[PDB]
RNA sequence: AUAUACCGCCAUCUUCAGCAAACCCUAAAAAGGUAUUAAAGUAAGCAAAAGAAUCAAACAUAAAAACGUUAGGUCAAGGUGUAGCCA
């Protein structure tokens, strides 16, 4: 009967069942599922299976200077039409599940290493398009509740750089991903360290520090040694715009100590023109591709000493026996500088 | 012409008869329909007023 | 719960036109009647044929003007004259409202054997009282 | 046109006393308002410890020459901000001296809040105020402890901001996040009007001298 | 790989602004396969065609 | 726990 | 056939006081965020409140009552997804 029929947006409502229950609380494992679809999208207001032809409707009201009147296509012609329409309709199939690759991060089903884009622009149009985002943990928490039992929300933490020294780090919280992902993003920006680089590529001197548990070793190294270093190491050090350390991580791995223990070193380090204030002396570098050739990297802003700096005979700095195993001649593991992709 | 006059000439041309009587046509000075709002408080240096 | 005519929040990105807002213990309060006609007054008969050509009248419009109808459409009955008044958006061009005016009165006027005009009201967009 | 521009605001920073706020206060004037007088050895913070002369009987002693240096350097920041048409909001929560406090930021010509503070006033500033609010250039705190013996929260607050803060810091306080701290009274009536005094005749002298220089070169233009 | 994937890119001796995207301009050293991800066919007509 | 997984985002169904 | 795919229309805690979203803060945050002589919370929506109805006024009664809970009830009001029948 003609009175029976309800509209398109009830009929889809009903038929897609998501407003439903058992989506609600999650009972199924999503598969096959209906897709939603708009049945007037290309249909044109006047045009029927008859094909007739409606002047002012569907066809020009005149033609050639000709008042036009009703017409009705042949058979021959509207099985044309018929069939043009049909090759829209699958083209726009075809495109649906057409879509566009996006790099992968650390694995092919995690979210660690992948990029977000920049943060969102500020209070008066600050853009940040020179800064990247990426995820360095994504976590299903979980907290009991009284009315909901087990509820899950999103946890994500993610750094941001722009790759010329500047970084910083943050954690968003939601019960949806999207939106754990916005309040981390723009959070990070909010926290912005700048780190030292020794001529744009390298940190300024070794670095050894303890952040709770997490234990980080870093070294100085020369170009072209590249990134050697955990993962997420790796991400940071892409972010700031490091391109040649090495690191180690030892204790335990999470992944929150070892980015604010990763910040908190890198934050605090020296550079050379501040260790000539501090002395009074002048910082002098020798590499052994220039020979002998002393080359100066800093010298003192105000007044130069003439106390040279004691050089004992023995020096007591505390070495770390993983570094000097190696020069004591012993074996390293089959694990140890194995050849891997440009980082 | 009054703003008495105005209302019992707006409900002659606009009978309505729901109860509630915000919900009825209405041709009043903007100053009783638009709520008065707090002006801008710093001037274009930004400095408060 | 009571889920009748009732449109439900969301998170505050669902817009609402005035007449979804209200509830139906809102009319006769703060919204009034889309069809006006003598037949539920007291003592007056022919209320089913009234009605029964509403629903019809209201799913005519709806195919007719399909995705061109911005709210409900208000119907209103003097003598045997009918009245439709609709607010439609403003997608197609002028001179096809012409042609689906001239159509679907002389269409229901020869179906239900009563002058019937059509009345049309085109906005630029839906008008939104309120995002719940 | 560009270099008058830059004489009035790049002149004033080539003179260690241009606006001359060594002759408002002494040593003497200092020692007359109380402003020596600390709570007692048991109150004492650590970081203050560098400024005390001394333990009189049980109640730290304030160096007053210390004083005048870090007041001198503290005055003459709070100038060339209110030179340069900067916002200087007074802080404090201190509801003896809350009157005073509101009526010396009134005829400096700048702001005080006095009153509750309210979470997120200067880091969620956008939400309580409006979208383009313009936060405080300097931030001036006569107390810097809350009712509850507590560093107040505009003290963290403005350093997250990256706002100068200039405040007055007793023998209990904690001046490390105040970017010049004045070592000094803050419980005194007599001492609390002193540096109110200061603060304000320091603010009208920095706001006349910037009319002064603009007539001045703005004359020279036509002239 | 990034040789095979393009046809147009030619390992050959005359090609230097190719080859010297293989070595290491710092060390002047010629990168391991593993590195660049070429093949091991194509790592051998690099090393050939650089030296 | 299955469709949480980047899978939609690194396929590029947005 | 399946209310354990659903729309539609309801029951229940319930005339219970909460729900959801945008921000902000924490020597890290699984979460939490109040003190008024105030100590980190803030500015808006839905519900409540108000208002309207029972044809003066009040009170009362009705109506109203969010988000969730019970895979609660209803494929037999109607419609509809999947599967099944078509001498
Ligand atoms: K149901
Ligand atoms: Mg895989
Ligand atoms: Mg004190
Ligand atoms: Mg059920
Ligand atoms: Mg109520
Ligand atoms: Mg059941
Ligand atoms: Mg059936
Ligand atoms: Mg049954
Ligand atoms: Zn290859």
């Amino acid at each position: 009967s003609f009175f029976t029929k309800l509209t398109a947006e009830e009929l889809w409502k009903g038929a897609l069942a998501e407003t439903g229950a058992g989506a609600r609380k999650g009972r199924g494992k999503r598969t096959k599922k209906k897709k939603r679809k708009d049945l007037n999208r290309g249909q044109i207001i006047g045009e029927g299976r008859s094909g007739f032809l409606w002047p002012g409707l569907n066809v020009p009201l005149i033609k050639s200077g000709v008042v036009q009147n009703i017409g009705q296509r042949s058979k021959e012609e509207q099985q044309k039409v018929e069939a043009t329409m049909v090759e829209q309709r699958e083209e726009w199939d075809r495109k649906r599940k057409i879509k566009v690759k996006r790099e992968r991060g650390w694995s092919g089903n995690t979210w660690g290493g992948v990029s977000i884009g920049p943060p969102d622009p500020g209070p008066n149009g600050e853009t940040y398009e020179d800064f990247d985002t990426r995820i360095l943990e994504v976590r299903n928490v979980f907290n009991m509740t009284a009315k909901e039992g087990r509820k899950k929300s999103v946890r994500v933490l993610v750094a941001v750089g722009n790759g010329n020294g500047a970084a910083g780090f943050a954690i968003g919280k939601a019960a949806d991903r999207g939106d754990a992902f916005r309040k981390a993003k723009n959070r990070a920006i909010h926290y912005l360290h700048y780190i030292e680089r020794y001529e744009g590529h390298t940190i300024f001197h070794d670095i050894s520090l303890r952040f709770k548990r997490t234990q980080i070793r870093m070294k100085k190294q020369p170009r072209g040694y590249g990134l050697r270093c955990h993962r997420a190491i790796i991400t940071i050090c892409r972010l700031i715009g490091i391109k040649d350390m090495y690191a180690r991580v030892t204790g335990s791995m999470n992944m929150l100590n070892l980015t604010r223990g990763l910040f908190h070193g890198l934050a605090r380090q020296e550079t050379h023109q501040h260790l000539a204030d501090k002395k009074g002396l002048h910082v002098v570098e020798f590499r052994e591709e220039c020979g002998p050739l002393p080359i100066v990297v800093a010298s003192p802003h105000g007044a130069l000493s003439k106390e040279p700096e004691p050089e004992p005979e023995v020096p007591d700095t505390k070495l770390d026996w993983q570094d000097v195993k190696a020069m004591q001649g012993l074996k390293r593991s089959v694990w140890f500088n194995l050849k891997r992709p440009a980082t | 012409f009054a703003e008495e006059d105005i209302d019992r000439a707006i409900a002659y041309l606009f009978p309505s008869g729901l109860f509630e009587k915000r919900a009825r046509p209405m041709m009043k000075h903007p100053e009783h329909i638009f709520p008065k709002q707090r002006a801008t408080q710093w001037g274009e240096d930004g400095r408060p007023f | 719960k009571n889920r009748a005519a009732r449109v439900r929040v969301a998170k505050g990105n669902k817009p609402v036109s005035y007449e979804e807002a209200h509830a139906p213990h809102y009319i006769a309060h703060r919204k009034g009647w889309l069809s006006l006609h003598t037949g539920n007054l007291d003592g007056e008969d022919h209320a089913a044929e009234r009605t029964l050509e509403d629903v019809f009248l209201r799913k005519f419009m709806m195919g007719t003007f399909p995705g061109c109808l911005a709210d409900q459409i208000v119907l209103k009955r003097r003598a045997n004259q009918v009245d439709i008044c609709a607010l439609v958006l403003r997608q197609l061009p002028a001179h096809k409202f012409y042609f689906l005016v001239g159509y679907s009165e002389t269409l229901l006027s020869h179906f239900y054997k009563c002058p019937v005009r059509l009345h049309l009201q085109t906005v630029p967009s839906k008008v939104v009282y309120k995002y719940i | 046109g560009d270099d008058f521009q830059s004489r009035i605001l790049d002149t004033p920073l080539q003179h260690s006393d241009f606006f001359n706020v060594k002759e408002l206060f002494s040593v003497k004037s200092l020692f007359e308002a109380r402003v020596h007088l600390g709570h007692k050895a048991g109150c004492r913070h650590r970081f203050m410890e560098p400024y005390i002369f001394g333990n009189r009987l049980g109640q730290d002693i304030i160096d007053l020459d210390q004083t005048a240096l870090n007041l001198q350097l503290a005055l003459n920041f709070t100038a060339h901000v209110a030179y340069r048409k900067g916002i200087i909001l007074f802080v404090s929560r201190n509801r003896q001296f809350s009157h005073l406090i509101e009526t010396t930021a009134q005829a400096c010509g700048e702001y005080a809040h006095t009153r509750y503070f309210k979470g997120g006033l200067l880091t969620n500033a956008q939400l309580l105020f409006g979208p383009s609010v313009r936060l405080p250039d300097l931030i001036i705190f006569l107390h810097t402890l809350n009712n509850v013996f507590e560093p107040h929260v505009a003290v963290r607050d403005a350093a997250k901001m990256n706002i100068p803060t200039v405040g007055i810091v007793d023998t209990n306080c904690n001046p490390c996040l105040i970017t010049y701290p004045i070592p000094g009274n803050d419980d005194s009536p007599q001492a609390i009007q002193l540096f109110c005094k200061l603060f304000r005749t320091t603010i009208n002298r920095a706001k006349e001298k910037r009319r002064q220089m603009e007539a001045l070169h703005r004359l020279q233009s036509p002239k | 790989c990034p040789i095979c994937r393009d046809h147009k890119l030619h390992v050959d001796f005359r090609n230097v602004k190719l080859l010297e995207q293989f070595v290491c301009a710092h060390t002047g050293i010629i990168f391991h396969a593993p590195y660049t991800g070429v093949c091991m066919k194509q790592h051998k007509k690099l090393t050939q065609a650089i030296q | 726990h299955r469709d949480a997984s980047p899978r939609s985002f690194l396929l590029g169904e947005e």
